[PDB]
RNA sequence: GGAAACUCAAAGAGUGCUAUCGGAGUGCGCGAGAGCAUUUCCG
């Protein structure tokens, strides 16, 4: 089975994730 | 059965305490007995 | 990668040392310094009866 | 070569990194809101939620910083360190603090901004090493005292080594000591590079484009007898006349 | 390929703040605490020592005497600080020992 | 068995659950009676369990002039029949270290299953809680004790003198 | 030191939470390294209220998780072992660790209340009794602390005469408050009510009058009359005819305008003689 | 599973035997409570893997480690 | 200890904080006879 | 032992089991600390850590040799250690004859 | 010679800082548990 959607919100809040900070860092950065 | 739903209760403020918030910013930041010289 | 101890053990190394506990654990070391016969092939061998 | 200078080299590549607690104390307590004595008693939650007060009434007065609030001013963004990752996110979030700095140039006059980027010069150490897109960009505000504590909080890049005698001195540093500065042309490269990446970017607004008007034609002042060194200063201030008249702003 | 290499990461190590203390991170090998018997041995004579530094045992006398000598001592057994004493001419006292 | 220790103050009655006990026949010591003076020990020894300010000023005097007459009120009476267990008789009966034998009776005479003492282990814990006065209280007040007891002692010498104000 | 006594206490639930598979070593060292440095700034030197906060909110969170875990690997709800009630155990350390430690905020023992009352299925009402008696013991003064567990007490539990004698107890404490008082006969009301429809369900299957309001509204007057008056002339009672006869008639004034909130919430009431 | 590493390498008198019982007890226990802290232990090792086979693990250079390394280590 | 394996048995681990836990260290360490500090110690009366 | 008592005639714990109560024929009602080195102040966490940790490593250790003759020697007074010493002579005689 | 202390190091004093199986039931203890322990509702 996968991860549940609001388990692995929580697991961003628990574990200290920061591997979704860095991806929407080095993707989005470039702007208008 | 209305009218027992209907009477008032106990008034606290106790979880009013437990859960209201705030908003405030932080803004920025010779004795008596000597005598003077001359 | 593999080469490097990687938790050390406070209570005597330290790579986040300050004055303090530098001098504290000068003193604490000289207090606890361990007389020179005391090192055998063995160093478990001083609690045993003499042979 | 010099061992002292190979050691210096490795003292400058390691100064944002904590490695006892008089170090961290002091790597801590430059800050740009308080002073020694309340900034050394900061933990970082305390300074990012009133950071993320402070940006969202920078956002709800300015509609371009929902995307910061997204990305660099996260809650995870407490717990992200800076030289702990690789490369090539050093770089991705180097260029992310410059473009957070080059969009809020515009902005110092306000208590919101003040606090909303005290949060990124506590954590993410751009008071030390991305110091000169911080100088180059709040350099208009000279008579600030907001430029004061800018200039007593961080430590000056080489290109700025005629401001070093204003650090720890209450008087702000005067017109003619930013004509000075504004005279030797490796700076003067170096500015218009970041000004036309402001252009680029369509960030160039009628304070900074003042002050940067102010300071060529006092440049060219101060070389008015000089055709050797006005001969070497046309192809700096007439390249970047033209990438300023490529723009649209009737200001610029 | 994959590699890694340890993360001091110095925030886990030394503190945020200055007045928050600092951790005293933790291995319990033998390894790393190679002289058991013998430095627990030191600690040991150094007991001892500091023993016979501290050995001081006398507390205190308590009034100025009886006259010529007890021959009888009652301790109570409810209440602690309270303390009889007879001696040799007929003389009883109670003594409060606080 | 000292279990219970009850300190009255310019704001407000306080009682001590006595965690600890203190040492009884070394009380004359050095090592011992530094204990009271440090900080670091006294709150090994002695925790705050319970504080009621009296909150009128008038209510305050009368409060002072029933202690300083030696004689139980409604606040005291109050806080020793909420804090003060019901030791019952297979047990014992409990046992609270007031600073003063003549208000020791007039407790006794209204609770029955407590017993006053006053030896001078009450009057040196009782002294080691003045000394250190309002750093015990942990932030259970608002104001502090000594302007509260310049008020009370200007009152307290009026009503005594009962001066003319007219 | 003691920080590393709570985190060694606290090892075996990540032992049999790595022993049973819904958490491998990786993210169990995460969790033990983040839960290191809370408890490490928890038992710093100047702690504060805030960080006992979020360390409960850490605590609660990887609760939630524990369980949701649960629920989708082992697909069990309860899973008989160390690894349930331990967080929870914890969550019940930190609370009565923070109440010593820091026991002038009313926030942080609301929380902790609020909490234990969720948590009345899993540890029954002696705890309850046992916090709220020592947060009475600390805050005598606070009207709302017993005005709160009273309505506990009467909603929750609804033991009237342990709910009469907390408001007694209360009343006894600071007779100088009109809200303890008017919020007393509000319940003496509730409980009037209440019994008269027992006597009616009864009539429906087929001397208790309003004098207990009446009573302790005499009460009420007189004692707030005259703490009202003490709460005035602060030290020196005050000797003049005219000043004395027109503080009658503002305590006559404060007093009556206590009266007539008690005719409103009470026509409000009414249901009876 | 980790108590090798923390190891330390029939009678008459009945109050030797439980004394010894409690020695060898609280050997057992203390070693074992012992054992039990590298879950507690703060980070882990480190591993270069060849995850196939034409990956040796020392056709890696300086450069290559360099690049995918930390910066605080890389410096 | 009536012989030396007995004996080797006895002091064969260490007590330190430096080579146990803090729980199992608590634990080696305490007096057999843990007094109270400063009340009477009264004979025992329990059968 | 003191220089001034002689002939103590009444000894007795006292209920705290820490302070031995002395009385010699002198008049005086001596006391003393049962436990020569324990102090009775109420002790911080750590300290009580240290001194019942190196308490029990000299019970542990007591059996070794320089830590017992440091241990065990006192300043007994000169007439006890003269009278003792020839009194440990006629019992190792006795045992020889016997 | 005056010293900017903002380069750092070794040290000395003064000041402030912390504690030591789960709810009932069931044989149960004097409105009552602080515990002895389960096949009873169980979880």
């Amino acid at each position: 089975p996968p991860p549940d959607e609001e388990e692995q919100l929580l697991a961003k809040f628990v574990f200290g994730d920061t591997t979704d900070l860095q991806e929407n860092l080095a993707k989005f950065n470039a702007d208008f | 059965e209305t009218n027992l739903k209907k009477l008032p209760k106990l008034e606290t403020g106790f979880d009013a305490l437990a859960n209201k918030k705030k908003k405030k910013n932080v803004l920025p930041s010779n004795d008596w007995f000597t005598l003077p010289k001359p | 990668p593999g080469a490097g101890e990687a938790n050390y053990d406070a209570l005597e190394l330290n790579p986040f040392e300050t004055k303090k506990q530098r001098q504290e654990q000068e003193v604490r070391t000289l207090l606890n310094k361990l007389p020179a016969d005391t090192i055998t092939l063995d160093p478990n061998s001083i609690g045993s009866v003499d042979k | 070569s010099s061992l002292s200078d190979q050691l210096a080299q490795v003292a400058s590549n390691n100064a944002t990194v904590a490695l006892d607690r008089k170090r961290r104390q002091k790597l801590h307590s430059a800050s740009l809101i308080y002073n020694s004595k309340t900034a050394a008693t900061q933990d970082y939650d305390f300074i990012f939620e009133n950071a993320s007060k402070a940006l969202e009434e920078l956002s709800q007065i300015e509609p371009k910083f929902a995307i910061f609030s997204r990305t660099l001013f996260s809650e995870s963004s407490i717990s992200l360190d800076r030289n702990v990752q690789t490369k090539e996110e050093i770089k991705d979030l180097d260029n992310a603090i410059n473009a957070y700095l080059l969009l809020a140039s515009s902005k110092w006059y306000l208590a919101p901004t003040l606090h909303a980027t005290e949060w990124l010069v506590r954590r993410f150490q751009i008071h030390v090493k991305n110091t000169e897109m911080l100088l180059l960009s709040t350099l208009n505000y000279y008579q600030t005292p907001v430029f004061k504590r800018i200039l007593s909080i961080i430590k000056l890049p080489p290109l700025f080594n005629c401001l070093s005698n204003f650090v720890r001195s209450e008087k702000p540093p005067t017109a003619l000591t930013m004509i000075k500065l504004f005279n030797d042309m490796d700076f003067l490269k170096l500015y218009t590079s970041y000004l036309d990446q402001c252009i680029k970017h369509n960030a160039t607004y009628t304070n900074q484009l003042l002050f940067t008007t102010c300071c060529f034609i006092n440049v060219v002042a101060f070389n008015s007898n000089n055709d050797e060194k006005l001969n070497q200063l046309v192809p700096i201030l007439l390249e970047i006349s033209a990438k300023l008249l490529a723009s649209k702003s009737k200001d610029c | 390929m994959k590699i890694k290499t340890i993360k001091r990461s110095a925030d886990d190590y030394v503190p945020v703040k200055s007045t928050q203390e600092s951790q005293m991170p933790r291995n319990l090998n033998p390894e790393l605490h190679p002289f058991e018997r013998a430095r627990e041995y030191t600690k040991a004579l150094n007991a001892t020592k500091l023993e016979r530094m501290f050995a001081k045992p006398f507390v205190g006398q308590l009034g100025y005497g009886h006259r010529d000598g007890v021959y009888a001592i009652a301790k109570n057994y409810g209440s602690l600080n309270k303390l009889a004493t007879g001696s040799a001419d007929g003389v009883i006292k109670y003594w409060n020992m606080s | 068995p000292i279990e219970y220790l009850l300190f009255e103050e310019p704001t407000g009655y306080a009682v001590f659950k006595v965690k600890l006990q203190q040492d009884d026949i070394g009380s004359r010591l050095k090592e011992v009676q530094e204990q009271i003076n440090d900080f670091g020990a006294f709150t090994k020894l002695i925790e705050l369990v319970s504080f009621a300010p009296f909150k009128g000023a008038a209510e305050a005097l009368e409060n002072a002039n029933d202690i300083s007459e030696g004689l139980v009120s409604e606040s005291l009476k109050a806080i020793l029949d909420l804090n003060l267990p019901k030791a019952s008789s297979k047990k014992k009966n409990i046992t609270l270290a007031i600073s003063d034998k003549n208000l020791g009776p007039s407790i006794k005479e209204e609770f029955p299953y407590v017993d006053c003492i006053s030896n001078e282990l009450a009057q040196d814990l009782i002294r080691g809680v003045r000394l250190h006065g309002e750093k015990l209280f942990k932030g259970l007040q608002s104001g502090d004790l000594e302007r509260a007891q310049l008020g009370l002692g200007h009152a307290y010498s009026r009503a005594k003198v009962k001066f003319s104000v007219q | 030191s003691k920080t590393r006594y709570y985190l060694e206490q606290c090892i075996p639930e990540m032992d049999d939470l790595v022993e049973k598979g819904l958490f491998t070593k990786n993210e169990v060292s995460l969790i033990m390294k983040k839960r290191t440095d809370f408890e490490h700034r928890l038992n710093s030197r100047g702690s504060s209220i805030n960080d006992y906060i979020k360390y409960i909110n850490y605590e609660s969170n990887v609760n939630k998780l524990r369980a949701k875990r649960c629920k989708r690997i082992l697909q069990v709800k309860k899973t008989n072992s160390l690894s349930d009630w331990s967080i929870q155990q914890r969550i019940g350390f930190i609370y009565q660790r923070g109440t010593n430690k820091f026991p002038q905020d009313l926030k942080f023992w609301a929380m902790y209340l609020n909490y234990m009352k969720a948590r009345g299925n899993q540890t029954s009402y002696k705890k309850i009794h046992n916090i709220y008696n020592q947060l009475l013991k600390l805050h005598p003064t606070n009207v709302d602390i017993w005005i709160s567990c009273a309505k506990y007490e009467y909603e929750v539990h609804a033991n009237f005469k342990s709910c009469r004698n907390i408001f007694q107890n209360g009343l006894r404490f600071n007779p100088d408050v009109p809200k303890l008082w008017y919020e007393y006969v509000k319940f003496e009301l509730n409980f009037i009510t209440k019994l008269i429809n027992r006597r009616k369900v009864m009539g429906l299957i087929n001397a208790l009058r309003g004098d207990i309001a009446l009573t302790i509204f005499d009460v009420c007057m007189k004692t707030l009359g005259k703490h009202y008056i003490n709460k005035h002339k602060g030290y020196y009672a005050i000797s003049d005819s005219k000043m004395n006869i027109e503080l009658n008639k503002e305590t006559l004034n404060y007093l009556f305008s206590e009266s007539l909130r008690y005719i409103k919430l009470f026509d409000e009431f009414l249901d009876l003689e | 599973e980790n108590q090798n590493k923390f190891e330390r390498s029939q009678t008459k008198d009945k109050k030797l035997r439980a004394g010894l019982k409690k020695i060898d007890e609280q050997y057992k226990k203390a070693v074992s409570s012992a054992a039990a802290t590298d879950y507690l232990l703060p980070e882990s090792n480190g591993y270069l893997e060849p995850e196939n086979e034409l990956e040796k693990t020392f056709k890696v250079q300086q450069s290559e480690i360099k690049s995918s390394v930390d910066v605080s280590t890389a410096n | 200890f009536e012989n030396r394996e007995q004996y080797e048995r006895s002091l064969r681990m260490p007590i330190g904080q430096e080579w146990t836990s803090r729980a199992s260290h608590q634990e080696l360490i305490k007096p057999r006879i843990m007094t109270k500090p400063g009340q009477v110690i009264d004979p025992l009366k329990a059968p | 032992h003191t220089k001034r008592m002689q002939h103590v005639f009444q000894v007795k714990y006292s209920m705290d089991s820490k302070y031995i109560i002395s009385g010699s024929d002198d008049g005086n009602v001596r006391l003393w600390r049962s436990k020569a080195w324990e102090r009775s102040n109420v002790k911080t966490t750590r300290e009580k850590n240290k001194l019942e940790y190196d308490e029990k490593l000299k019970e542990r250790f007591r059996h070794m040799p320089e830590i017992k003759r440091i241990s065990r020697h006192r300043h007994v007074p000169q007439v006890i250690k003269k009278a003792q010493e020839i009194k440990n002579i006629e019992l190792s005689s006795i045992k020889r004859r016997e």
